[PDB]
């Protein structure tokens, strides 16, 4: 494995779900196609937090093969580092260890974030591109003209996963017998959706819509300048 | 104080703007702020829109004009600006920088638009290693005191944590329904009632995302289109005018 | 032999507390509670401690207790009994006394077979009482035992439920038990439903519920206290007798 | 006219220690009323109070604490025919020693500035050994020397009941407790925002059964099953009675 190729609309998704909670550390799988020694990653699967994960994630890769007719598969895995640095942990060189022995050019990524400084209040994000002690291995982030009907859908995936491991919790206490439980029970399942929907779900409608908006108001200054040159012609 | 606030959403948005963008890059901050007692002022950046810089001059003076024609309408939402450069690891406002915030700060500021003291700065910038195997992204927001630019807070809105958090509650505000609050109403509304609200609004949610998926990749090959049209025409009208 | 824990609020711990604090020399009663089970896979114990009751030791003995004395003081409570309680004064020593452990023995074969519950958890709690020389701090400890099936002895995590935290955090969700008073208010002024805010009004139920047994808590414990009275006294001119005839 | 002893009556115990086993994450406080004799202060009542600061050792008695405390000594005094005032004041270690802090007794200290013979009571709770499953909860009753603090003799007087003002107290504590959700919860009333409002009510109802389940119930319970276990103490007793006449 020589270098990686990350499409922006892949490392689009795979930020937003670093940035999708600051207590936990997030995870997913990458899809792609590996030539000769790089790897180009086009796709990406969100995981819950496996071998039921796994059949998941093969199973989309071998829908996208059919779909966009090239050989798609898992090619690496990526999680966030929050209030870390993006130097992989000894348990993630272990764990991109073992994808190697399955995999050779086996890709990890890191995506620290949430870290800002004391006084200065400035910023700083950090993707580290490794394999297994760590090794790093040359990544470029590959333009895309749009943001990929895969990509857009694994977004929202997020706010799914997130709803259905409420109501699986939900579920395990249906029917309590006492009243002061079972209003104690709704009253948490309500501020916890209502917590997915303001701080996950909202804002991912309010930036598709807006996007979408946004997009036309370019669209229609770019005709404006068409029209304009068109006449030079 | 002062506090801007994001979602992972919209700043995984504009990440992704500057990543695929070919050269350096410029555009607006959208958002609204709001004021809270306990006076704080929280400026949330909702989304943002990327605009060439070459379309908005005449030297290094802002045209005010051609700036209305690009924004159009949506001037009202405009709450700041931002610049993205490459590989500098620089996050320092250049004079050019300074200018530019203050043009445009008053250009949006007034009794329609946003409040002046309110405009904010966004620098961001992209740098790599030798072997580019890390990458590092560094951001900051700005506004001008005094007479010197102070950096101001950011928070990323997460499930972990939120601005409103400053208790448990969600403090009322002081003082144009946005799509999620139109989505709200359609469903006609009215505790334990709160739970049935609160899985409805979800159901809805989802349904209505999905059906913008399409949407929106169809406005990103009409834009893209365009844009694709736009730069060779400009190439070959400017190869045959450097023969005549 | 399945984990388990015992739990108990403010308002029982300070009960206990107070009964042993006001006697006169050690005390002894009955815990009362119930025993819940829940799935985790693997099953774990809540045995709740709900309210307590002291006894006189010697009303159930021949040091062998006697169990149709000890069936007619229970008395129909008998299904509410989770174990038994031993408070000692003027100590710090916490260890089971070899006569506590008989004791121990007997209550658990006595409860097990008819109503409370298993052998296996049956409690034993063991507070006491010491100052410092100056009695200006007092200490007080205690600390929940069992008799597990390989005939040892072994103490209990004890949890006492505040607002701060209690054994219902396992998530932030009350998972419901394993199937098998304050409920019969709630059915009676039919709050048990509602949009009608029911929080605040099962609380504001509870409070004026709460008012109304003062004085019948009052009225109780001014009943027993009079016949604790009588009783003592004619033991004392009981007792002086058979001393006069020896 | 020194502070010689304090007697403490067990239902007056039973009410701060019901107290401090509110809450172990934060420190509470009240008031003890009653007499003072020839070098013992008597102890027969006792005033929770609500403590607004979440400060880990800030543990002050507002002045406006202070009267409503002494207007209820006033009214004690005229209802129980007794001369009543407000005689020291407690609160609670949670997790932590008994012996008073720095704080505990530069606060004493004010309040003997006040009345040479205040008293302080300490409570702790909550610790125990994560081996031997034994809980300690200690109780210490001290005033402020010069600048350190000093042991007072304290004795737990024996009651023949739990009195009916000790029985009041406690049931205040829900209602205090009530009190200060509704107070929060008021702050952020008729928001705008379905989610926001949403949210809100969620909250306002899990903090308020919260209160009832740990609270409420439980005091429902120990005052409905003392009433019981009394009845049943008191049947005992009666059939004892008739054996022991016909001795
Ligand atoms: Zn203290």
């Amino acid at each position: 494995l020589q270098k990686v190729e990350l499409q922006t609309d892949v490392y689009m998704v795979c930020l937003q779900h670093a940035l999708s909670t600051e207590n936990f550390e997030v995870m997913g799988l990458l899809i792609g196609n590996f030539a000769c020694g790089i790897a180009k990653i086009s796709a990406v699967i969100i995981l819950r937090r496996s071998s039921e994960q796994l059949l998941k994630a093969a199973a989309e890769a071998e829908r996208l093969t059919v779909e966009l007719n090239r050989p798609m598969r898992v090619l690496g895995w990526y999680h966030s580092h929050p209030h870390i640095t993006v130097c992989p942990s000894h348990v993630d060189v272990r764990t991109q260890a073992t994808y190697q022995t399955m995999d050779h050019s086996f890709v990890g990524l890191i995506f620290s974030v949430f870290s800002e400084g004391k006084e200065s209040k400035e910023h700083e994000i950090f993707l580290n591109c490794f394999q297994s002690e760590a090794t790093e291995i040359p990544l470029e982030i590959v333009h895309t003209p749009d943001i990929s009907d895969r990509c857009l859908r694994t977004m929202t995936d997020l706010s799914k996963i997130l709803v259905q491991e409420e109501e699986d919790m939900a579920e395990a206490c249906k029917d309590h017998p006492d009243v002061l439980a079972s209003i104690h029970n709704n009253a948490v399942r309500t501020r916890a959706l209502i917590h997915i929907t303001d701080i996950i779900t909202k804002p991912l409608v309010q930036t598709f819509e807006k996007r979408i908006a946004l997009n036309k108001l370019r669209a229609t200054h770019l005709q404006r300048q068409l029209q304009e040159l068109q006449k030079m012609c | 104080d002062l506090l801007v606030t994001i979602s992972g959403a919209a700043l995984s948005l504009l990440f992704f703007e500057n990543v695929r963008s070919v050269g350096n890059q410029m555009g607006f901050l959208l958002g609204e702020a709001l004021e809270f007692i306990v006076v704080k002022i929280h400026i949330n950046v909702e989304a943002i829109v990327t605009c060439p810089l070459a379309d908005l001059l005449h030297t290094n003076h802002i045209n005010k004009e051609k700036l209305k024609d690009f924004v159009r309408d949506k001037s009202k939402q405009v709450i700041g600006w931002f610049c993205f450069r490459r590989n500098t690891t620089n996050l320092t406002l250049t004079l050019k920088d300074k200018l530019l915030h203050k043009q445009f700060a008053s250009h949006f500021s007034g009794v329609n638009g946003c409040k002046e003291d309110f405009f904010l700065t966004c620098l961001l910038n992209a740098s790599t290693s030798e072997t580019s195997g890390t990458h590092k992204f560094r951001h900051v927001f700005l506004r001008h005191n005094r007479g010197m630019f102070e950096p101001i807070s950011l928070k990323i809105n997460n499930l972990g944590d939120d601005a409103s958090r400053h208790s448990d509650y969600k403090p009322t505000p002081v003082r144009t329904p946005d799509s999620f609050t139109k989505l709200i109403e359609s469903l006609n509304l009215d505790r334990i009632d709160g739970l049935d609200s609160a899985m409805l609004i979800q159901k809805a949610a989802e349904h209505h995302l999905m059906s913008l998926i399409p949407k929106v990749c169809e406005s990103d090959l009409e834009v893209a289109e365009l844009e694709k049209q736009v730069h060779e025409l400009k190439i070959k009208i400017a190869t045959q005018q450097l023969a005549k």
